């Protein structure tokens, strides 16, 4: 397929890498009895290990030589051949939840900067007024696009700089 | 002056004596603020009012359960429920939540702001839905009988009334809950076995509660 | 004045200038004149219709029930020859109504601006306008002496009798699966284990 | 001025005023005045209904002996359906019922014959309306008050002890008056049940289980059988 | 009870609430949610 | 006035004569997205387009999807008409797509133009004979001229109503296309089928019962 990778659900060393696992968890199974709890739990990570092996060959992702998923970062050339769900759909969801994160910060600093202890507030967070920003930073992109088209988003050159500047 | 629950000691300065059922048990000094200890009274009063139509579920199910009537005991009401009549779980369980939330949230936004309900957005009522105090409700709709608006004195005395009756039915349902993990019955089973032999039968026979 | 519900409390909005005005408005649908102007008009016109289906569906029936081309229901009249596709009918339905319709709202939009025959220019309805109530040669027999208004109420009670019974026909051929007369005569035959509640019970 | 306990004092909102008003109110039901006027007109209704459902009882079991007024709906018969009959019932009940809810809550609105414009019932107070529906009256209205609301007080009672003398002892009401002058001393509700903090015995339901009626199997409950000892 | 509730606002305190609640959210998917690679 | 929630405060954007006269306002901002009045502006141009072609979208949805279940009218479901209609169109998709593409950005740039300025496509010159009739009726986001042919924008009393009815309409019909994209995840079947089944047996077919929606229970 891409890079020459092979799909997982057709490498044989996939295969192998799954009974290989499965062997070392049974050889670690057959020393205990039928109905107890290490039996139990090491039946439960046979059950996980299986599971997992039928998720990955079922999400259509490529394997090397080694029987390995590998991942494809390029967006045409995954949304062309299907894994637009490895990086493309991760790299936004974490653009959506770190921007969130900053958005709040933001809007709390701004917030406690109009008071007459703005540092009191940075060392004793107000709780109310934490959560009102975290409920109300869900819609950080537009408000963050809205501040961007406005100019209020950056500060002019009233900065701290160097005699050199 | 007054009762208090703990004799010699005075009560806190946040317990005056205005409220119902107020003998100054507060120990850990949770409603210091008038607004915490607001909104205190009303979960108060909403936990002692489902523990009282809890609890008089749970004595006339196994009052009719004892005696062969076929009712079930409370821990296997559920699923006989369930199972006896065509009723699926997940869809009753989202009705419960549908009407209760819009109840609990008419009565949570009815605490932020303290008149807001009665303004006729819902369907056309006024007055009806506007309290009187809180976690005090009475209108026509949720005091019918009308007994908060005439002898406003016996009134005072059915808030001691209904405070005392909701704790001593709080407790009562804890019973329930811990008398049921220890025996494994009904309650009135337990009652029974107490009845046979008080002096044997009791919690310290059944090596759960003193393991000693 | 007449109440629907003798006692109530009646919407000021409604004051007897309309026929038929008792009152009876719990949704409060016609607060606003505008619509209740147009709530009139159209309460006549859906009146009236239903009065010519309910004319249209007792009057054949129940003469096929005594001693001429079909005995057919009402709602198999489709199925039926009629000389004609039912598709060309509906297109000459549909001119010939978009023409009438479309003068009648013109009436009702600006009142006493339809009224001479465009055509022989000299063919002319009278002054006296009143939309949804046209006179001269829509009242070619002279009538309107007992002045307009009992006339007017008579005309809204059979308008909204023969609402109710046309929203009947179709329930009842609905559920029953029969014909309105048919019905009938088995609630004279029985009526004590003929009722809505034996009928739908059955099921 | 008479009381239920001679010697105490009644509520404050009981001045005397109302017929059969013996002072007798411990829940303090009737403080407001706008629930008294309602719960007079339902004292009223429920005293009626009881008075002539005892008539009806007593009338019934006299001229038609063996029909267990308690099975009077299964083993009655007629060609008149029985979904008839109640559909007859509830559109004139309907009817009946909302002309006395609407004098109740407009006082005098509904005095006025709806098909005959010459008839007027005469203005009056809520819950005694007069006119056709007191054609002669024998001596006073300050009395008769008094003894229609006694005869219905007593009449209420004795439904609700026919109701419970029916679901325990399977029997009408002078049936079980004829089992009482049999055995007085044996024939008891203390003489039939006892609960002591060892055993508790109740009476047996004469009323078996659901009732077959024409293939809809009603079911038919003794009321409150959990809590009768 | 103020002071209490003002000590809990402090940073370490919400700090350690704040990443037991976001450790415990993450923990929590990743049990009912074993092993995501991809999606 | 009216609210959303009885009992909760409105947000102090929603609250002002700029606000408060637009469409359907309910003070139902809980994420403050309208705080500023040019970005309130922009999002009430946006909130009646996809209100319009939403309500669009959802007739094509339900009339074809209601009348399919009466005689006339063999349509396939909307998840499967674009298929059918490719089967039996003359253009491949793409090339119908780029063409309307073409189309619909000359019409989008025109009301782009008209948002970013209100009297801006009334240029002399501009158009050949459509450029007087181009401008918009003072109030943006509700154009004139070829646009409402009927003339029933003109009458003054009923105006209030008819953009309250338009932006209630809009916005459940915005609710009725994101529950055909639901219920076509969840189910399988038509919205009419869904309906269908909601009305044989109500409760034991909704969506505790799918075992998609919610897969704790
Ligand atoms: C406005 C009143 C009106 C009412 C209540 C009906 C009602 C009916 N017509 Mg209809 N029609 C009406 C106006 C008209 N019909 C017709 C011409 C027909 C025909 C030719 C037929 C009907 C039929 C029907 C049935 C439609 C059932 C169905 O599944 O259709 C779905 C199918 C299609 C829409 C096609 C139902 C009895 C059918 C019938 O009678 O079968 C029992 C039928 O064959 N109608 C014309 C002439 C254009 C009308 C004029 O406005
Ligand atoms: C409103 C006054 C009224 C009272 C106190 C009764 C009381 C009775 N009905 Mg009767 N009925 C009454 C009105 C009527 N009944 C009937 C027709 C019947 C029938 C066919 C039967 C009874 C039966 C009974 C008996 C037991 C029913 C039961 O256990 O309830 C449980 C059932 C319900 C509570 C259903 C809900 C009804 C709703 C609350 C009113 C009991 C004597 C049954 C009987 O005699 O068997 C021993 C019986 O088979 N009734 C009709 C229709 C004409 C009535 C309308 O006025
Ligand atoms: C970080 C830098 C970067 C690099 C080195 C690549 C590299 C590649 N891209 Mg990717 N891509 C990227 C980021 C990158 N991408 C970003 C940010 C986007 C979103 C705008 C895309 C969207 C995208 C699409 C839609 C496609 C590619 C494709 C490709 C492959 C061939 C492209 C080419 O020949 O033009 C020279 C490379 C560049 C000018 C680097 C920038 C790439 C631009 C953004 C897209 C170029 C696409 C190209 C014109 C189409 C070639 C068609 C192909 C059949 C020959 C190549 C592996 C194509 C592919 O799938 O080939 C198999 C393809 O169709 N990329
Ligand atoms: C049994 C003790 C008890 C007492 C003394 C009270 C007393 C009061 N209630 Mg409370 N209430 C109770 C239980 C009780 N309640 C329970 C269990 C619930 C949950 C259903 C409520 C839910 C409730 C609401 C929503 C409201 C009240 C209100 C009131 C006040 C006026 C109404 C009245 O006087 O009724 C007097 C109460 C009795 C005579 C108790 C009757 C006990 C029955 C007969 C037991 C048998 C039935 C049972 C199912 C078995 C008064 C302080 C109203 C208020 O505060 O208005 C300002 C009001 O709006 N209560
Ligand atoms: C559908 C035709 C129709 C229309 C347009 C009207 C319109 C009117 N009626 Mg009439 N009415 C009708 C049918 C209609 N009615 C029928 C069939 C009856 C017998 C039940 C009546 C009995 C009646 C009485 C006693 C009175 C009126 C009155 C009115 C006027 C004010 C009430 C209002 O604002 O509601 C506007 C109505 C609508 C917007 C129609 C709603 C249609 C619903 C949605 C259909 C629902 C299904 C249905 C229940 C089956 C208004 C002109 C009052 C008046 O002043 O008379 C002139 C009055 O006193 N109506
Ligand atoms: C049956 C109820 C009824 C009543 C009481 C009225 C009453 C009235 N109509 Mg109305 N009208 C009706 C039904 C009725 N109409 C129907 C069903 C239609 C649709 C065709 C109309 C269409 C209509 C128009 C276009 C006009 C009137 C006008 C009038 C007013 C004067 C004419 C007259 O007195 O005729 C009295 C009605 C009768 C005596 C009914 C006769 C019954 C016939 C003969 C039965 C037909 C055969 C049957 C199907 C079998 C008067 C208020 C006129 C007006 O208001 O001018 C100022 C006017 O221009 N009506
Ligand atoms: C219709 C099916 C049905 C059946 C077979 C039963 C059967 C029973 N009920 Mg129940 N009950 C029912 C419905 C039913 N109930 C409903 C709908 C309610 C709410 C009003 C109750 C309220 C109720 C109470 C408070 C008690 C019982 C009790 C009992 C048991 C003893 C008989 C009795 O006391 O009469 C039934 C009691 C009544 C007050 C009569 C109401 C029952 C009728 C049939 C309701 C019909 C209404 C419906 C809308 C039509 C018996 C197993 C007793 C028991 O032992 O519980 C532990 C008891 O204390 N029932
Ligand atoms: C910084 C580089 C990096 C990256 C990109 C990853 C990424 C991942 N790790 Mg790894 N890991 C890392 C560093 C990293 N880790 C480090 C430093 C350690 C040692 C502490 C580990 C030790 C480790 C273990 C033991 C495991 C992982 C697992 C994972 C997978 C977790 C997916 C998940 O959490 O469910 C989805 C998360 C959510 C749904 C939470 C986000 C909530 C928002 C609201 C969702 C919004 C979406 C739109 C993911 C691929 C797990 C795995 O199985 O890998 C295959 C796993 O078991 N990691
Ligand atoms: C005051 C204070 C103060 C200071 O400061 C501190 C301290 C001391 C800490 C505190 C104290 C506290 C306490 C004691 C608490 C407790 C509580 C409770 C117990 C509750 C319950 C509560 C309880 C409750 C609600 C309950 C309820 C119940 C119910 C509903 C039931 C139900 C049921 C029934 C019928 C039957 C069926 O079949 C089943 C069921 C479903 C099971
Ligand atoms: C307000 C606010 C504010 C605050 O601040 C916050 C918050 C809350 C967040 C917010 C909210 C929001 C929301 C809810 C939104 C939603 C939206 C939507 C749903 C849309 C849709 C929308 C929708 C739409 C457009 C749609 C449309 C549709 C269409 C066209 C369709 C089409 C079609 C058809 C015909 C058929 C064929 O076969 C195919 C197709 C092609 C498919």
């Amino acid at each position: 397929d891409i890079a020459g990778l092979t799909p997982c659900s057709e490498s044989k060393a996939y295969a192998k890498l799954e009974k290989k696992e499965l062997k070392t968890l049974e050889k670690r199974l057959k020393q205990y009895e039928a109905d107890s709890a290490p039996a139990v739990a090491l039946k439960a990570t046979m059950e996980r290990t299986k599971a997992r092996f039928a998720n990955y060959a079922k999400a259509g992702l490529l394997c090397g030589n080694d029987g390995l998923p590998h991942l494809i970062a390029d967006p045409g050339l995954a949304l062309k051949y299907g894994h637009a769900g490895e990086v493309f759909i991760p790299t936004f969801g974490f653009l959506y939840v770190a921007g969130y994160i900053g958005y709040v910060g933001r809007q709390y600093l701004i917030a406690v900067k109009g008071e007459a202890k703005p540092t009191d507030k940075e060392i004793i967070i107000d709780v109310p007024l934490a959560t009102k920003l975290a409920w109300q930073g869900a819609g950080w992109p537009l408000a963050a696009v809205q501040e961007l088209q406005r100019g209020t988003l950056l500060e002019k050159e009233e900065n701290i700089t160097v005699s050199p500047r | 002056v007054r009762p208090v629950w703990f004799p010699g000691n005075p009560p806190p300065a946040h317990l005056d004596g205005s409220l119902a059922g107020d003998y100054g048990f507060d120990p850990l000094f949770l409603g210091q603020e008038p607004q915490t200890l607001k909104w205190y009274v009303q979960a108060e009063l909403v936990h002692g009012r489902f523990a009282m139509l809890g609890a008089a579920g749970i004595i006339l199910t196994s009052i009719g359960a004892k005696v062969g009537l076929g009712f079930p005991e409370w821990y296997d009401a559920g699923k006989v429920v369930v199972e006896k009549n065509n009723i699926d779980f997940p869809t009753l369980m989202v009705i419960q939540f549908y009407l209760m939330g819009w109840a609990e949230t008419k009565r949570w936004y009815d605490f932020k702001n303290p008149g807001s309900q009665a303004d006729g957005s819902f369907l056309g009522f006024t007055e009806e839905f506007k309290g009187l105090e809180n976690g005090y409700p009475g209108g026509r709709f949720f005091d019918p009988m009308g007994l908060s608006r005439g002898d406003a004195a016996k009134y005072q005395e059915y808030k001691q009334k209904e405070v005392k009756n909701g704790r001593l039915a709080m407790i009562a349902c804890l019973g329930f809950a811990a008398q049921y993990a220890a025996t494994g019955k009904g309650p009135l089973d337990n009652l029974a076995d107490h009845l046979a032999d008080p002096n044997h039968v009791n919690f310290a026979t059944n090596g759960v509660s003193i393991p000693i | 004045l007449p109440s629907w519900m003798p006692g109530a409390d009646l919407p000021g909005y409604l004051n007897g200038t309309l026929p038929g005005d008792f009152g009876f408005d719990p949704l409060y649908l016609g607060q606003d004149p505008v619509k209740l102007k147009w709530y009139a008009q159209a309460e006549l016109m859906n009146a009236r219709f239903a009065m010519l289906a309910v004319a249209g569906i007792l009057v054949p029936e129940l003469l096929s029930n005594i001693g001429p081309g079909a005995g057919v229901a009402w709602y198999d009249a489709g199925k039926f020859e009629y000389f004609a596709p039912a598709s060309s009918l509906f297109g000459v339905q549909m001119l010939l109504f978009a023409w009438v319709e479309i003068r009648r709202y013109q009436d009702f939009v600006k009142p006493g601006s339809a009224n001479q025959d465009p055509i022989f220019t000299n063919n002319k309805l009278p002054d006296g306008n009143e939309p949804g109530y046209p006179g001269g040669i829509f009242d070619p027999f002279g009538w309107s002496k007992g002045d307009i208004k009992s006339l007017k109420l008579k005309e809204i009670k059979n308008g909204r009798l023969a609402m109710l019974a046309f929203a009947g026909f179709i329930g009842q051929a609905y559920t029953t699966g029969t014909t309105p007369l048919k019905n009938l005569s088995t609630h004279l035959a029985d009526p004590w284990s003929t009722t809505v509640w034996q009928n739908d019970l059955a099921r | 001025r008479p009381l239920w306990l001679p010697g105490s004092t009644p509520p404050a909102h009981l001045k005397g005023d109302l017929p059969g008003d013996f002072g007798f109110d411990p829940l303090g039901l009737g403080a407001n005045a706008e629930s008294l006027k309602w719960f007079k007109e339902s004292e009223l209704v429920h005293s009626r209904w009881a008075m002539a459902a005892v008539a009806g009882i007593l009338v019934q079991e006299i001229v038609r002996p063996d029909v267990f007024w308690y099975n009077a709906g299964k083993e009655v018969e007629s060609p008149l359906g029985p979904l008839g009959l109640l559909a007859v019932e509830f559109f004139l009940m309907h009817w009946v019922e909302v002309r006395r809810w609407q004098d109740l809550r407009k006082p005098g609105s509904v005095d006025q014959d709806p098909i005959f414009s010459q008839y007027k019932l005469p203005p009056h107070e809520v819950g005694y309306p007069g006119g056709v529906f007191a054609p002669f009256i024998p001596g006073d209205l300050a009395e008769l008050k008094v003894k229609e609301i006694k005869n219905g007080r007593l009449a209420m009672l004795a439904f609700v002890g026919f109701v419970m003398a029916a679901q325990v002892t399977g029997k009408g009401p002078i049936a079980a008056l004829q089992e009482h002058l049999a055995d007085p001393w044996g024939t008891t509700i203390f003489s039939k049940a006892a609960v002591v903090p060892g055993q508790a015995v109740a009476p047996p339901c004469k009323i078996p289980a659901s009732v077959s009626y024409k293939g809809i199997e009603i079911p038919t409950p003794c009321f409150l059988q959990g809590l009768w000892p | 009870m103020k002071d209490f509730t003002t000590y809990l606002s402090t940073a370490p305190v919400i700090a350690t609430i704040w990443f037991t609640f976001t450790a415990g959210l993450l923990i929590e998917i990743n049990r009912y949610f074993p092993d995501p690679l991809v999606f | 006035r009216q609210s959303w929630l009885p009992g909760s405060q409105i947000p102090a954007h929603l609250d002002t004569p700029a606000a408060q006269a637009l469409a359907g306002n309910f003070g139902f901002d809980p994420l403050g997205l309208g705080k500023d009045p040019v970005a309130l502006r922009w999002y009430q141009q946006a909130e009646l387009i996809h209100c319009r072609t939403a309500m669009a979208g959802v007739a094509g949805i339900l009339i074809p999807g209601l009348l399919t279940k009466a005689g006339a009218l063999n349509v396939p479901e909307w998840y499967d008409a674009g298929k059918v209609a490719i089967e039996n169109s003359f253009a491949p998709w793409g090339s119908l797509l780029a063409v309307q593409l073409f189309l619909c950005g000359f019409v989008e740039a025109k009301r782009w133009q008209d948002i970013r300025k209100p009297g801006s496509q009334g240029e002399p010159g501009s158009f050949l004979g459509f450029e007087a009739s181009l401008k918009g009726t003072s109030e943006l986001g509700y154009p004139g001229g070829p646009f409402d042919p009927l003339g029933l924008s003109k009458e003054a009393d009923k105006w209030a109503d008819w953009k309250l009815k338009e932006v209630k309409n809009g916005r459940l019909a915005m609710l009725a296309f994101l529950g055909f994209v639901a219920q076509k995840y969840a189910t399988g079947a038509g919205p009419v089928d869904n309906l269908a089944a909601h009305l044989k047996d109500p409760w034991h077919v909704n969506y505790a019962t799918n075992g998609v929606s919610l897969p704790f229970l």
